[PDB]
């Protein structure tokens, strides 16, 4: 009920529950281009999320443990107290190693789901 | 677990036959099943697995079969060498990997 | 294949104790591995497997809250830590390769290249 | 056949579903045209996401039938209807049900965020 | 580690670790934009026969097909270890459509299943 | 609506025998189909049931194993395959018509056409 | 699984309930428990379904209720062609689809 | 921080109280709430536990099938419904705080803060 | 559930020792045990979570600890205030949430 972005300035546990509002704000030739360019947006974000079995989801929980070296912060500072925004800024340049534990635990999950699969 | 008499004898020469009954979760339901030659003292070697397969290294002369909730070995030839206790194993699905029975005194 | 047990012999009641394998004729990294355990004159039982990846562990409900299985292809070493051992834990426990294989390799469902046996004692 | 079932009845036409898929994707005029078609499928394939319903073509959710938005029963509704002459009945109550559907999926992530959680 | 296709020539074995890494890559005047139109168009056909088999959301989908020995007769030991992905989709040109078809059906019938089961009070 | 079981007879313990049940007066591809036992001075046991499309089976645990139930909408045949049968499965079985229904129908939860039934001794 | 009387009796012209006992999950869970009339040597046939809804063929008599965990089944008018055991069918749920009792014999004097 | 139960007293077996509980004195909506027995002469016992939202339910297997917990987060008011309540069933329940949270706090495996406890006869 | 002792005494100005006893897929395995202080006819205070954190309002001479399978409440001073009966509470995952030992009553000389 708060429009899209209208809970950007609060808190990350706020924030969270309004991940449909953002979600369906996402989707001559200059007008082509900008229409192409947020479909390969989305589609990225898409296949990046499907890569880490998150497909289908806003609120995707995975088995990757978090490193007090990316942010040494207990869980009520961290939803509570601050926001999305300074969140992001806070782990900038953090995000990638995330990314690739995140698709190294997915490939590894699907190996053990196949394997678990086959047995008769 | 898997039931497996104590022993069997025989001549030198003759077909000597080993069985093992099992349920029909086991057995019956999947084609998964193996014997094992231990001698006293050392470890089992893997004489046949799946149904009626050997593997590499074992002699002819051990095959089997499979009926219903029932497999057996056979011994187309009794040997000196062969006096051994004998195991079944068999898969019974993910709750339970596998079942053991227990030995078979050859007396040879 | 030469698969040799290094684990210990003597526990007390109550204690803990690790077993492990080593391979040298075999790609370690290739074959599931599983624990069975032979009591005195009650043949033998399996115990525990590992996928060949290591990732998925296996147990009997007896020891499911008690054992932990675990491999590391380097090295090619094999471990069993088991805790809280019980009296009804003596016995011979045998290193085995084979009874899984992953989805793309061929169904194996049996034990082969057994190891000599480590025998462990509850007092 | 596509559109084949459009006037079969629903309980008929349902078994159909990936008939009528596989059709929705496939000078500047027809480059308009594709980026359309493109825009359309992800448009759905985003409102299905955000119900709890991505990668399926029948979809059971947690909202239940309001009496109001159509008193039939299910004999009636599947077996002497048409696709379309239902999407013409309820039409007016669509985007209240698309809303009760995205409600339902905002609740329920969070209950299986909190089940995993323990 | 090994690259975009650096797993091309590897066997079937050693190349199903990949797939992330050539997954990212597929996605990443008028004539530019007639070629990320095709590329995405190309993408979502593949994302929506994937959809259509039930294997939405994954990279390595298990299904409910028997596999037929009049495709290929080969054991598990020769496609995957002495076998590369090329090859093997040599092998079995002519066969895919009919694949594709069993898979679609298949997923058709299982989601009857799994509707009729869970109206099941 | 007639259901007419051509079934079996006597059979040892241990052995196996297939029922056999023929449809008529009815679309038979509509409806859920069932076996239902009855054992002399017990009265009536629910042993199986299966789909309108025949996909889905459903057994009691005593008989979750060693009993297949089929259903051929070609034929308008519903058939039960007993395998390993124990003294204790000697009865009368009832081909029955309904007990599940489907998403897109009514509920059904009950079995309003039962056929003449089939002696089966062990 | 649930309970029932092995027999009731009544004179002819006379209502008679014939009761099935259940437990909370399975009569106290779902509103789906049907009464048959089975005649011996015969196959049984439907009486009622749900818990209130009478299938068509069958006359006003036999119309059926529930309260708590209990299924009852009440039978007015009672005529000389109604001596027959009764049967309950309740549903169990998804791990057990049916539950019966044993019969009930339903004498006219 | 206040809990105080309102709910009833001597019931018959089989018969029901519906007890509640009103809370004050802190956020209602931030913290999950739980009910706990004790016995006259027994060990104290818990009963059951509903997560801050209200969404998810948790039962021992002892009352599983006839008690229900629910709460309303805009009167402040805990409600557990007893419908089949037995003999064993006579205990003081207690209300108190904690149990669960709902991913985004740290973790309340306790409870928190209790209140003074209803008397259920029967 | 849990293993604990009926009760335990001392004198004022030393400290006792409070056991509870689970076993290794409870105690052993989640490491959420809380310990309380009930006095007849009074509600429960929380006095002991998490195994060792004390939460606020209580003072140090309640504390506590685990090894094992067993968990410890360790409570000095002994004063008259203290004359309880103590429990100990511990997470057993779902499906049964939380399992109870019975109470101890600490008795003051
Ligand atoms: C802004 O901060 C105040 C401080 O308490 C808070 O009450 C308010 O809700 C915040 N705004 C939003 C949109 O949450
Ligand atoms: C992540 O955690 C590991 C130990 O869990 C640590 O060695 C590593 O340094 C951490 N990452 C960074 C970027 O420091
Ligand atoms: C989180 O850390 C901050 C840093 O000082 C602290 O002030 C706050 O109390 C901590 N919260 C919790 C719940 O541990
Ligand atoms: C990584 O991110 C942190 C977050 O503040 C920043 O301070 C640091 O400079 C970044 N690293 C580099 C190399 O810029
Ligand atoms: C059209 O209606 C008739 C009515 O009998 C039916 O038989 C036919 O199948 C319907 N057409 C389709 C395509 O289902
Ligand atoms: C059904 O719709 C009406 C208005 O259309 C609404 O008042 C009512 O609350 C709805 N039903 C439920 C169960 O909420
Ligand atoms: C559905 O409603 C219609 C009303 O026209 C009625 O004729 C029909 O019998 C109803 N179907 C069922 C199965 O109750
Ligand atoms: C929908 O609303 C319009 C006007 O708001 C009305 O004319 C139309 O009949 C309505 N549709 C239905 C199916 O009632
Ligand atoms: C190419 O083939 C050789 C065969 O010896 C193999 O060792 C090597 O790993 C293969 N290349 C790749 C990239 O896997
Ligand atoms: C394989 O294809 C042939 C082609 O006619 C078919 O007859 C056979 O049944 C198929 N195999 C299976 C297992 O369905
Ligand atoms: C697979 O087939 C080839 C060719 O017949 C054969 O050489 C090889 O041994 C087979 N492998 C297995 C595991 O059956
Ligand atoms: C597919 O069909 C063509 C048609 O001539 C044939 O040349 C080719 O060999 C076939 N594929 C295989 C794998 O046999």
């Amino acid at each position: 009920s708060l429009g899209f972005l209208g809970a950007a300035g609060s808190t990350m546990g706020a924030a969270s529950m309004t991940l449909t509002v953002q979600a369906r704000n996402l989707l001559g030739i200059k007008q082509l281009q900008a229409r192409v360019l947020a479909v390969e947006h989305y589609l990225r974000d898409q296949q990046l999320l499907g890569i880490w079995g998150c497909s289908g989801k806003l609120i995707c929980c995975t088995n990757v443990p978090w490193n007090s070296s990316w942010s040494n912060r207990n869980l009520s500072e961290i939803w509570d107290n601050m926001t999305w925004l300074q969140w992001d800024k806070e782990i900038s340049n953090y995000t990638q190693i995330i990314y690739g534990l995140l698709e190294e635990s997915q490939n590894q999950q699907e190996k053990n789901e196949q394997d678990l699969l086959a047995l008769d | 677990a898997l039931t497996q008499p104590p022993s069997v004898s025989g001549s030198p020469g003759q077909s000597v036959t080993i069985s093992c009954t099992g349920t029909s979760s086991d057995i019956g339901s999947y084609n998964y099943v193996s014997w094992y030659q231990q001698h006293p003292g050392k470890a089992p070697k893997l004489m046949i697995y799946d149904v009626t397969q050997r593997p590499s290294g074992v002699s002819d002369r051990f095959s089997g079969s499979k009926s219903g909730n029932t497999a057996s070995l056979t011994i187309s030839g009794l040997q000196a060498d062969d006096e051994a206790d004998y195991y079944c194993s068999a898969y019974a699905g993910r709750q339970t990997f596998y079942i053991f029975g227990g030995g078979t005194r050859l007396t040879v | 294949v030469q698969l040799v047990e290094t684990g210990g012999g003597l526990v007390q009641p109550g204690g803990s104790l690790k077993l492990s394998c080593r391979a040298s004729g075999y790609t370690f990294s290739s074959f599931a591995m599983s624990w069975v355990r032979q009591a005195p004159g009650k043949g033998l039982e399996w115990v525990s497997l590992i996928n060949d990846r290591g990732g998925l562990t296996f147990y009997v409900d007896s020891v499911k809250g008690r054992f932990t299985i675990s491999r590391d292809n380097s090295k090619n070493t094999l471990s069993l830590q088991m805790h809280s051992l019980r009296d009804g834990d003596t016995a011979v426990y045998y290193c085995a390769t084979g009874g899984m294989s992953s989805a793309l390799q061929s169904s194996k469902y049996y034990f082969d290249f057994w190891g000599q046996g480590a025998l462990v004692t509850v007092s």
